[PDB]
């Protein structure tokens, strides 16, 4: 895959995991809305979220924790909320994959003259 | 190969003696001549519990910082028992 | 049936 | 893994005791037919060790391998780890075969009794553990680490394919 | 486990020797010598000792094994090692 | 364990030992019983193929070649009988094989618990006391005139006499105490 | 209890039934969990294809 | 428990907020524990406290009047030097206990905050750092034979250094 | 103690018979086959298969699975 | 014990050698004194350097686990060579080949670990993005100072 | 909280009970293996409760029992850290030890 | 202190005026009661050290040693009760008098206020110990061992006398309080370096430094059990105590005059611990273990940090008790098999099951089992030396491994393994021996409960 391309064929086009992003955030985006978060820093703290957990799906995770606590003892009544939280994380992961792809195509473009 | 006559005789004699000793080892029917419900629950899970809870409550807790606990989780729409505050809600998402 | 098992003196 | 490793050890102890303190897997055979309870629990233990879907092992080892395959890692370390994951299946098969599938090899004077409750009940308890505790713990424990759930099909089912292979 | 007994050992050793083809089960008897009475070879005796070893789950050190040349001697060796007739 | 090793071994003993060792290693290699029989029969065929060789120099050369081949083909991890030296539970019960001379130190109150056994033991001690003198004289008189000696001991020749040096052979602890 | 020599021992029905019951429990659990949670095995969320994404999708300029 | 010397933020436990038909085992186990264990134990403790109310006795924290420091002692005057040295030792170990109290505060803060400790324990970390700097400047590098005179010499060395730095 | 009668043990129709055939084809015979015949016969007769050992109780587990699934759909 | 029965100095003449052999219960031809390097060995016999593991296991030795009979000459290094320590027993594989194999396996492992370090394996994804200035406040940052605005986008 | 800490300490007390009984003449008169198995069973049952509390409110405790010594500004207290790791592993270890302690009676009856 | 000294002196009249039958019982009992009386020195509820008169004083450093000395005498009498079984009454009473005199002198030494008290009462210990080794020892070389023990210490001590006289001439006194409260900095002149050596060498020899440790392996395998016990419980600590009391004046020279002896200690510890692996004499193995532990003590004392001093004191006490117990155990087996080889007797757990328990506990104390005060001491010394230089952890770790190794080697070689069935004479353990081991262990367990007692002056 991309690893094969980076290690065997050319590496100029292929990204580097550390470097991304390696281009201005506006090149090709005339308007680039900044990311939004639903939870406040205060709420994310009160829910005792760990630093790694304190991402952009914080609201979904907080909902999950609230409903787990509320459903105790029954621990199987949180499937919908957990699915939604993992779905939010999947969306974030796709956003990061799109960042990777962006950088790849931009480097291919830069390979000019 | 094979035992010599002396070896065969010796082994037979030692066999007889060995089996006599082994039979000697038997103990007679009188040989071990000995000379002349929740009870467990109450006396091992409750009696110790009284002492231990006495210690905890009336010594450990009474000392400072002995029993420290992490903050209980607080969520939106959650009501604090003591102050009565109601933590505010969450901005809706699309 | 039951055979004497020799043991080191434990009385002391 | 505490559960099914303890269970495997107990099953092996049952076998060793019932046979004349034999521990070689060359002089054990056809145990599945002669000691149904111990062999059944041993099979459960092996299938837990090589995490088959939804047993106790699977509710941990699979996620471990998932994170391994989808985290920045030493390439060689990843490769040998996967090979060793498959090779665990290989030696578990070694046991399940040479100790439970081939025609008997033990000494002729059979004297096999596992009907003792002090043996049956403990192994029963640990088998129920190996069958449920994984799911129970995994579903009850609070969130801690964000897991990576998006990945290619081959990465997603890599552990299962290598184990079965 | 079932404790061993002298007649039991005799029965089992006789069983194995009976199932050995080279020995005709008719002539076979407790006191019958191997190489002379039964007309066997030293290799055959080696295999006899190996078979009895397997039967009883214990090893005969070859110095002692070579000497046992009759079923009675094998029975007596097993008895002496395993302390049978209490 | 019940017979002293000879000064040396003859071709017969050496070859028989090799036969046994090679057969056991062949079994360890061939787990299944049918396969083991198949190959053990071939092994006996090979061993007997040179059974009658009256040129002992060639016989010894053949034996040396067989031994080197054995060392090349020996199973790295062979089969060991549980009680056999080097096998699990080789000495597992030596903790409880406490000797008989300890009973002499038992407190009389402990001996009271077992009255009859100690009476029989007293008989045995009396017998040993009686027999020591005769057995020592027996060995002294049966010593070979020449300076050639072997570990093997003599049997009881006279009547009503215990075999020489029998206390340690007899009375040894039971295998599984 | 009875020791048997060169023969298959009669199996007490207790161990038979209990072993079959534990094995059947394992298989029932696996099948039920597969039916109600086949995501854990067969996949969770459809992994997209980076190839198809358009230059408009990623905001590349020409 | 002097809350001042041992500060302890307030408790903020949330509402029961049940959303399950099933009964929470914890509430019933706690009720059983209360009634069975706490009640008799409290009876015993109350009896002991009444017995203590009878035969009450008092003990007083000792007060040590100040005495001249080693700075006020003429060289080789063992009589005064002994008193100055003992005073210094008592102050030394009182400082030790100060450090213990502040370290206990830091540990309790870490445990209380949990995963917010990287921000909410900043105040106590700052206090701990300042007090440990003070402790280092007071008693560190003093041999096992630490003494008021060594402390004075160390302080004067540091004061000479600071005076030089100020001049330059 | 009933030691079974030795005439009971024969090689015919047992896997070792093939070994005996392949041996006599080389001009060799084993004298011991009857000693180990007991293993390849009687209640020990029959060959186990890894799929069979794995699917120990699959039938009952599948029956219970069907019962549970029908119950869940009905409720 | 007396002088004649206790050890002594290096046997300097054949009659001394014979007397020493008789003292040690060893044959006059088997007895060999340690080399006269002046390291205290003196008269003590030089015995074969084979561990007690090699001794016959089935024999009824006088001193059992030691596997030595009464009166037998005792190696100068018996404590090292007891069954619980060094084992000079023959091995199924030659020591040289064993060393080669073990060290070669180690070399291959470390080399390939270096290969992996230089060429890691990673999934095709961008770095995880965190909010609030990479959580400046709750990742251990002073409130007064303002971190460089680190932004994220879509 | 009292119940949680009390249970944590009671687990260790229960586990020490067999030892103290062993150092007494009552060991001869009681069936010691069964007594120890029972103690382990009860200890596991006790441990279940703190596990439930943690699964509910996920509150972790630092419990300081005895002040062993003070070493010039370094107190050594007999501390306990009850949290996810400790609580769950105590439960699991007690379960597995209950099973193995019952199985030890069978495997070691003769010894 | 004179409520403890005078009863000790009066033990002697009791020993000599008692009837032959009741002499052992009377002296043992009254010695236990003197030990009890010695606990009064633990009522230090203030930081002001105790000074009972112009002559005698006590401190946090001296109280534990004095109490240990008092505790040892009853145990010494019990340990000696047997091998003196068939000696004439006057000879037995002579032995008891020697032990009583040793206790008196050692208590006075540890409670002395002036270093020329200390220099006299410290060397007066040579006479009783020399007599114990030479007169009642077994083998022939006890005379040579006595000569070594006497003269190593005397050669060390004479320079100490010269240095002390110079100190008194220069200062005007030798009261340790006055020296402490009027000390002044030494200058790095060659004469001052020579002094430093003169003051330190006698104590370093008594704390056998690696190069001058040849008199312990001899004195111990030639001395009777009581001699070994008192020696490597108290006499060895005389050197450490002297070093601790006297180093106050000898500053700042120590910073660079300690490199040689720190290095010798940190290397000889490894060398001796290794020697313990391949030694065929149980008494010698214990002696070399003691040498390694005293190597640690010397390193810590010569680095002088608070941790160093406190851990050194703790380990001093812990080693006292543990080595004493080990020697009593080895003497227990010696009284039966009449040999000192470790290989000879094996598997004795099959005949002395409880004494095997005591052996195990002693080996654990030796190998440093947490939370035992033995470990605590070694751990704190390790922390000190690591602070001094972070590379010492290598030597410390190698020594820890080897320490565990010989400690378990003793147990496996002796207690475990096939019983040497040919030993008919092995007799059931005497209640005397068992009580002796219990009296050694129980104080260790109680102090592990209450370490605050045995910390040094610093902490
Ligand atoms: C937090 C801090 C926690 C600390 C825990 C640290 C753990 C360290 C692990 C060390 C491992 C030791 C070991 O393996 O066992 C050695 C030892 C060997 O036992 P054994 O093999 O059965 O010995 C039997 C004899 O061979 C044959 O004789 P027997 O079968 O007739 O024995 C019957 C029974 C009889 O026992 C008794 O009679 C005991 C009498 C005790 C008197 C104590 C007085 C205290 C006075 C205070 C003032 O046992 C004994 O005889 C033992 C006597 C020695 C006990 C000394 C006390 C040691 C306490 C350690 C602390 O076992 C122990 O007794 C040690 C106790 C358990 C370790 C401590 C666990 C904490 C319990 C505290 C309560
Ligand atoms: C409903 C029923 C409720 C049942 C509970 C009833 C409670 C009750 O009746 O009133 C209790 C009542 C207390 O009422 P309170 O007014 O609250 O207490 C007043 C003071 O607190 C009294 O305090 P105290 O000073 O009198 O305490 C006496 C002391 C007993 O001590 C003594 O006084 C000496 C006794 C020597 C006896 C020699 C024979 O007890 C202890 O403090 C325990 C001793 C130390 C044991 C633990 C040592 C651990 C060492 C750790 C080593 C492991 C390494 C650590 C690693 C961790 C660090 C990194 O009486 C008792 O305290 C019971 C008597 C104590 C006997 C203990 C003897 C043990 C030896
Ligand atoms: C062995 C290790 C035990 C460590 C804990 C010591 C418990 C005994 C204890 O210290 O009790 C002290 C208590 C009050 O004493 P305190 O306030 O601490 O001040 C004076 C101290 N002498 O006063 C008392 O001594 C008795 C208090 C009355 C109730 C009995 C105490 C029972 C406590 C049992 C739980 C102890 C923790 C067990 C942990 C085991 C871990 C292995």
């Amino acid at each position: 895959a991309h690893l094969t391309r980076r290690y065997l064929w050319d590496a100029s086009v292929e990204p580097d995991p550390e470097k991304i992003p390696s281009f201005p955030p506006d090149l090709g985006f005339p308007e680039r809305k900044e990311r939004v978060m639903v939870a406040t820093q205060q709420e994310m703290m009160d829910a005792q979220l760990t630093l790694q957990q304190r991402d952009y799906c914080a609201h979904y995770l907080i909902r999950l924790l609230k409903c787990k606590r509320d459903s105790f003892p029954n621990f199987l009544a949180c499937k919908h909320e957990q699915h939604d939280w993992d779905y939010c994380e999947h969306l974030d992961y796709v956003k990061r994959m799109k960042e990777f792809e962006r950088e790849r195509r931009l480097l291919q473009r830069k390979k000019r003259r | 190969s094979g035992y010599t006559p002396d070896e065969k005789l010796r082994l037979q004699q030692l066999r007889e003696l060995r089996r006599r000793w082994l039979k000697d080892q038997e103990l007679s029917p009188r040989e071990p001549v000995l000379p002349p419900s929740s009870l467990f629950a109450v006396s091992h899970v409750l009696i110790p519990m009284w002492f231990v809870h006495y210690y905890v409550k009336y010594h450990m807790a009474t000392k400072p910082y002995t029993i420290v606990s992490s903050k209980p989780r607080i969520f939106p729409g959650d009501t604090i028992l003591e102050t009565g505050e109601v933590i505010p809600p969450m901005r809706d998402f699309p | 049936k039951r055979l004497f098992v020799v043991k080191p003196s434990l009385y002391y | 893994h505490a559960f099914f490793k303890a269970m495997l050890f107990m099953c092996s102890g049952s076998i060793i005791h019932s046979l004349a303190d034999e521990q070689d897997i060359r002089k054990m055979g056809n145990i599945t037919k002669i000691m149904p309870f111990t062999s059944s629990c041993l099979v459960i233990g092996s299938l837990a060790l090589t995490g088959m879907p939804f047993l106790t092992g699977f509710y941990s080892k699979d996620l471990i391998i998932e994170a391994i395959n989808t985290c920045n890692t030493n390439a060689w370390a990843l490769l040998i780890t996967l090979i060793a994951t498959s090779m665990t299946a290989m030696y578990s098969m070694r046991i399940i075969y040479f100790v439970t599938m081939t025609k008997p090899r033990f000494p002729p004077l059979i004297s096999i009794n596992e009907n003792d409750p002090d043996l049956m009940n403990p192994i029963k308890r640990l088998a129920f553990g190996s069958i449920f505790a994984g799911f129970v713990i995994s579903y009850n424990i609070p969130p801690t680490s964000i897991p990576v759930l998006t990945m290619p099909w081959f990465l997603k089912t890599t552990a299962l394919i290598i184990s079965v292979l | 486990a079932p404790p061993l007994t002298l007649d039991g050992i005799k029965d089992r050793v006789l069983y194995v020797l009976k199932l050995y083809d080279k020995i005709d089960p008719e002539k076979l008897s407790v006191n019958s010598h191997f190489m002379k009475d039964l007309g066997l070879d030293s290799l055959d005796q080696v295999e006899i000792i190996m078979a009895m070893e397997d039967e009883f789950g214990f090893e005969i050190p070859d110095i002692d094994a070579e000497k046992l040349m009759c079923p009675q001697e094998i029975v007596d060796y097993i008895a002496d090692k395993k302390d049978v007739y209490e | 364990a019940f017979c002293a090793p000879p000064a040396y071994l003859t071709h017969q003993q050496k070859v028989l030992r090799l036969y046994k060792r090679a057969l056991r290693h062949l079994e360890s290699w061939c787990i299944h019983r049918d396969k083991y029989r198949y190959f053990a029969c071939l092994m006996r065929a090979r061993f007997e193929e040179h059974k009658n060789e009256k040129d002992m120099m060639r016989a010894t050369q053949l034996l040396r070649e067989a031994e080197e081949e054995f060392w090349q083909n020996q199973h790295p991890q062979p089969y060991i009988f549980p009680d056999s030296p080097g096998g699990t539970s080789f000495e597992r019960y030596e903790c409880y094989k406490v000797p008989e001379w300890c009973l002499d130190y038992w407190h009389p109150s402990e001996k009271a618990m077992y009255p009859d056994y100690f009476s029989k033991r007293e008989q045995w001690k009396k017998l040993r006391m009686e027999s020591w003198d005769r057995e020592v004289k027996q060995l002294q008189e049966e010593t070979s005139p020449d300076g050639i000696m072997t570990e093997a001991l003599p049997p009881a020749r006279r009547e009503g006499d215990l075999p020489p040096l029998w206390w340690h052979i007899v009375t040894r602890p039971r295998e599984r105490p | 209890i009875q020791p048997r020599y060169r023969e298959f021992p009669q199996l007490t029905r207790s161990q038979v039934i209990q072993g079959e019951f534990l094995s059947s429990l394992m298989w029932f659990w696996i099948l039920w969990r597969f039916w109600h949670d086949s995501d854990a095995v067969l996949g969770h969320f459809s992994y997209p294809d980076p190839s198809q994404w358009t230059d408009e999708e990623l905001g590349i300029p020409p | 428990w002097d809350k001042d010397v041992y500060p302890e933020p307030p408790s903020r436990t949330p509402a029961p907020s049940p959303q399950t038909s099933l009964p929470n085992p914890i509430t019933y186990l706690t009720k059983a524990y209360d009634l069975v264990v706490d009640w008799p134990v409290t009876l015993v403790r109350e009896f002991i406290e009444r017995q203590h109310a009878k035969n009450r006795t008092y003990y007083y924290h000792r007060q040590y009047r100040r005495v001249p420091d080693i700075t006020e002692c003429k060289e080789g005057d063992v009589l005064c030097i002994y008193e100055a040295e003992m005073q210094w030792r008592r102050d030394f170990k009182v400082d030790q206990e100060i450090m213990n109290i502040i370290q206990e505060r830091l540990k309790a803060c870490q445990q209380r905050e949990g995963e917010n400790y990287q921000q909410n324990c900043a105040k106590e970390l700052e206090q701990f750092t300042k007090v440990t700097k003070a402790y280092q400047d007071r008693y560190l590098d003093l041999g096992a034979y630490y003494s008021a005179r060594k402390c004075l010499a160390k302080q004067k060395q540091r004061m000479l250094e600071e005076r030089k730095a100020a001049r330059q | 103690m009933e030691l079974p009668d030795y005439r009971q043990w024969k090689i015919e129709g047992t896997p070792l018979e093939t070994v005996q055939k392949k041996l006599a084809a080389r001009g060799l015979r084993d004298p011991w086959a009857r000693n180990e015949a007991w293993r390849y016969m009687g209640g020990f007769a029959g060959n186990i298969t890894f799929p069979s050992v794995i699917l120990k109780g699959f039938k009952w587990g599948f029956a219970a699975f069907v019962v549970a699934l029908g119950a869940e759909y009905f409720l | 014990m007396t002088k004649d029965m206790l050890p002594g100095s290096y046997p300097r003449t054949p009659e001394e050698r014979a007397a020493a052999a008789k003292k040690y219960n060893m044959r006059v031809e088997d007895y060999e004194p340690y080399p006269d390097d002046g390291m205290g060995y003196g008269d003590y016999p030089m015995l074969p350097n084979r561990s007690q593991h090699e001794r016959d296991p089935w024999y009824q030795w006088d001193h059992s686990e030691l596997r030595m009979n009464w009166g037998e000459p005792i190696h100068w290094d018996l404590d090292m060579y007891i069954r619980n320590r060094v084992d000079t027993s023959p091995t199924p594989v030659s020591w040289d080949v064993m060393c080669k194999h073990l060290f070669g396996f180690v070399a291959f492992m470390v080399f390939m670990f270096w290969v992996g370090h230089v060429f890691p394996s990673y999934q095709p994804v961008g770095p995880k993005q965190y909010p609030y200035n990479n959580l400046y406040l709750e990742r251990g940052g002073d409130p007064t100072k303002e971190p460089e605005p680190v932004v994220h986008y879509d | 909280m009292n119940i949680f800490t009390t249970s944590i300490l009671l687990i260790f007390i229960l586990l020490l009970s067999p030892i103290l009984i062993s150092m007494s003449n009552l060991i001869k008169h009681i069936n010691f293996p069964l007594y120890t198995t029972t103690s382990i069973k009860f200890s596991f049952i006790i441990s279940l409760l703190p596990l439930l509390m943690f699964f509910h409110n996920n509150m972790e405790y630092m419990i300081t029992t005895w002040h062993w010594v003070t070493m010039n500004s370094m107190e050594l207290k007999m501390s306990f850290k009850t949290d996810f790791f400790s609580i769950l592993f105590t439960s699991v270890a007690l379960f597995v030890t209950w099973s193995i302690m019952q199985f030890s009676s069978w495997y070691m009856h003769s010894d | 202190m004179l409520k403890i000294i005078l009863p000790s002196l009066m033990l002697l009249p009791l020993t000599w005026l008692s009837s032959p039958k009741k002499t052992w019982t009377n002296v043992t009992s009254y010695s236990f009661l003197i030990s009890l009386t010695s606990l009064t020195l633990l009522w230090q509820t203030d930081e002001n050290y105790k000074n009972f008169s112009n002559m005698f004083s006590s401190d946090p450093l001296s109280t534990p040693l004095i109490i240990l000395t008092a505790w040892l005498l009853p145990l010494m009498l019990m340990a000696s009760q047997n091998h003196l079984k068939k000696d004439n009454n006057v000879l037995q009473k002579l032995y008891i008098s020697m032990l009583i005199s040793l206790q008196i002198l050692l208590i006075m030494t540890f409670s002395a206020t002036e270093l020329i008290m200390f220099y006299i009462l410290f060397e007066a210990t040579l006479i009783p110990t020399l007599i114990i080794i030479t007169r009642w020892g077994n083998q022939t070389e006890r005379l040579n061992a006595g000569i070594y023990f006497l003269f190593y210490t005397l050669i060390g001590s004479i320079p100490l006398l010269i240095a002390l006289i110079l100190i008194q001439n220069h200062v005007g006194t030798l009261n340790l309080m006055i020296l402490s409260f009027t000390t002044h900095t030494l200058d790095a002149s060659w004469s001052n370096n020579l002094l430093w050596l003169a003051c330190m060498m006698a104590f370093l020899i008594k704390m056998p430094l690696y190069g001058v440790h040849l008199w312990l392996p001899k004195a111990h395998v030639e001395a009777p059990i009581a001699g070994s016990m008192i020696l490597a419980a108290i006499l060895l600590k005389l050197g450490s105590y002297g070093m601790i009391r006297i180093s106050i004046i000898l500053d700042p020279l120590t910073k660079y005059m300690a490199y040689p002896f720190i290095l010798l200690s940190l290397w000889g510890m490894i060398m001796t611990s290794s020697i313990c692996l391949r030694q065929t004499d149980l008494k010698s193995l214990i002696a070399y273990s003691s040498v390694s532990h005293m190597a640690l003590v010397i390193a810590s004392i010569m680095i002088q940090t608070p941790w160093s001093f406190m851990g050194a004191t703790m380990l001093m006490i812990a080693h006292g008790l543990t080595s004493s117990l080990l020697f009593c155990l080895a003497n227990s087996n010696y009284e039966r098999i009449h040999s000192r080889t470790m290989i000879m007797a094996r598997g004795l757990q099959m005949v002395f099951p409880l004494m095997a328990t005591w052996w195990l506990m002693a080996s654990l104390a030796n190998l440093a089992l947490p939370p035992s005060i033995n470990l605590m001491g070694e751990l704190f010394i390790t922390m000190s030396l690591f602070s001094w230089s972070n590379f010492t952890i290598i030597l410390m770790g190698i020594n820890i491994i080897i320490t565990g190794m010989y400690s378990m080697y003793m147990i496996i070689t002796t207690q475990r393994g096939k019983l040497t069935n040919h030993m008919i004479n092995l007799q059931p353990s005497h209640t005397r021996e068992l009580t002796l081991m219990a009296l050694h262990m129980i104080p260790l367990i109680l102090l592990t409960t209450s370490p605050k007692l045995i910390t040094g002056l610093t902490m």
